[PDB]
């Protein structure tokens, strides 16, 4: 429950840039306030009625009580600037989702399928989607807008809550569009 | 007289230019070749690695589960080189942009004069300086020349699929071809001939 | 207490950097391997000693990272007199991981001294190098438990 900010400018590369990707920035009161707990997912959400989830880090350096959000994030939530938002410390349970619904971005003729699922599970790894939201991959510099229609949990948990079941993203995971 | 004095100095501004940004050019392009290199033996690696089937052969046998644990990671230590070449070209987008415009700044500067300046005062040779003619034509000879180079860059690279294992493996050629057909160092031999500036 | 599981964690790291060292030399002492192989189409007996010497190396590493885990798995113990496990299992994930890997490298030195044909051999050389089995999470996660303390 707190207002957001544009991401900044202190990148770390001391992890894998494919993760500086999905990320929000925080500060040190801001995980010792809403008890956050380090790279361990956690929920955003907007007045709208906009629920995605990232990875939460404080980054050295920070006004706290705001969120760092990053400029593909802050049009997916579709929040600027001085606006508020609603996080939440990811607390239910996770799961390897089994198969996953796809919606093209521009539904054109297509591109190689195959190699596209590839490119998309082998970058987006380790991460939660949840239905109605979308991805953003980059086929050879090129990038697209994946929309997930429907998801198939390992255990027929179908969708179509910040203590709730959720699910991440996996080499085994199969993709239907 | 004053149009002339406005050319020359549009000319011997715009050189400089095309002197830095034809080293920035060069540096940009000479870090691309170790890249390409490593970027053909991932994919050489890659290549050697269906020709197996990984069911049938004792030791790994008893390993379930490492064909595809071992691609997933070949592809992206080898995406990860594509997109430092991708950064490399954007740094050749930019030089190609800049000289570009600067070019057209000095063709339009000539066509707004190139009425009360015979041609004649246009071309004629002094003893420091190539003709006003010639230089104009070696100005548009670089621009169209970076323009080829990028272009052609671009249309060779962006062709490149994990999945023709064979044309990914002959990258480091085409380009070395690519760059062994203009012509020799124009931008050195144009830049000498300038040199005294005029 | 809590001064062992920071102990842990930069024991971690530099054991994770003596890791990728070893490999390095190994990766090299197996590409001669494979070159005086193969331009053979009785001597070579020291590069596969001296490889298996770099094996012992990797086991003394991994069995010092067991010892971690159990020592971090016994405070875990203690604190459940009546997050913490979030280390236990940051560094359970990370011994299963190399702890597989090890055995991978194994069987790539015994199978590596005496191939057929080059595809394998190339495909070996891989093998031993991308060592595909860290989902490469680990360096994102360790740094993620790192941060956690100093």
């Amino acid at each position: 429950t707190l207002t957001v900010t544009n991401l900044l400018e202190k990148v770390d590369d001391k992890i894998p840039k494919t993760f500086q990707n999905s990320l929000i920035h925080l500060g040190l009161n801001t995980m010792k306030s809403a008890n956050i707990c380090i790279g361990r997912p956690v929920l955003l959400t907007s007045l709208n009625g906009k629920q995605e989830v990232y990875t939460a880090w404080p980054m050295a350096g920070f006004p706290g009580g705001k969120v760092g959000l990053s400029e593909m994030a802050q049009k997916n939530v579709g929040v600027r600037p001085g606006d508020a938002i609603q996080v939440q410390p990811l607390v239910g349970a996770v799961l390897q989702a089994e198969e996953m619904d796809v919606a093209l971005s521009d539904k054109d003729m297509e591109i190689n399928e195959e190699e596209l699922t590839g490119c998309i599970l082998r970058k987006l790894d380790g991460k939660i989607v949840l239905p109605g939201n979308f991805l953003y991959c980059t086929f050879y510099g090129r990038p697209y807008k994946l929309q997930v229609l429907r998801v198939k949990g390992a255990d027929g948990m179908i969708l179509g809550c910040n203590t709730d079941t959720f699910y991440f993203i996996s080499s085994t995971t199969r993709v239907n569009f | 007289d004053r149009p002339l004095l406005a050319v020359q100095e549009a000319l011997k501004k715009c050189f400089p230019v095309v002197e830095e940004q034809q080293g920035l050019w060069q540096s940009a392009l000479r870090d691309c070749q170790p890249l390409l290199s490593s970027l053909s033996n991932l994919a050489e690696q890659l290549q050697a690695a269906q020709n197996l089937r990984f069911e049938d052969v004792p030791a790994l046998r008893a390993f379930p589960d490492l064909k595809e644990r071992l691609r997933r990671k070949q592809l992206v230590a080898g995406d990860i080189v594509l997109d430092k070449l991708g950064e490399r070209l954007a740094i050749l987008l930019k030089v190609r942009d800049m000289v570009s415009s600067h070019v057209e700044r000095v063709f339009q500067i000539y066509e707004q004069h190139a009425d009360t300046v015979g041609i004649d005062a246009v071309l004629q040779p002094s003893a420091v300086s190539p003709s006003v003619a010639d230089m104009l034509e070696w100005l548009q000879d670089i621009e169209r020349h970076y323009r080829k180079s990028y272009l052609k860059r671009k249309y060779l690279l962006s062709s490149i699929q994990w999945g023709d294992l064979a044309n990914i493996q002959a990258l480091p050629k085409a380009w070395d071809r690519i760059s062994k057909d203009e012509h020799q160092d124009l931008v050195q031999d144009i830049l000498l001939n300038v040199s005294f500036f005029l | 207490s809590a001064r062992k599981i920071k102990d842990n964690a930069a024991d971690w790291h530099n054991l994770i950097l003596k890791w990728e060292t070893l490999n390095d030399a190994g990766f090299t002492t197996a590409n001669n391997i494979a070159n005086l192989k193969i331009s053979l189409l009785e001597e070579l007996e020291k590069l596969c000693e001296e490889l298996q010497a770099t094996l012992d190396g990797l086991t003394k590493i991994q069995v010092k990272m067991e010892k971690l885990s159990s020592t971090t798995k016994g405070i875990c113990e203690l604190e459940n007199y009546h997050p913490t496990t979030h280390f236990y299992e940051v560094s359970h994930k990370l011994l299963e991981m190399y702890r597989k890997e090890l055995l991978l490298k194994r069987t790539v030195a015994k199978e590596l001294a005496h191939t057929g044909d080059p595809d394998l051999t190339l495909s070996y050389l891989s093998m031993w190098l991308h060592q595909p089995y860290v989902e490469s999470d680990s360096r994102l996660h360790l740094e993620s438990m790192l941060l956690e303390t100093g």
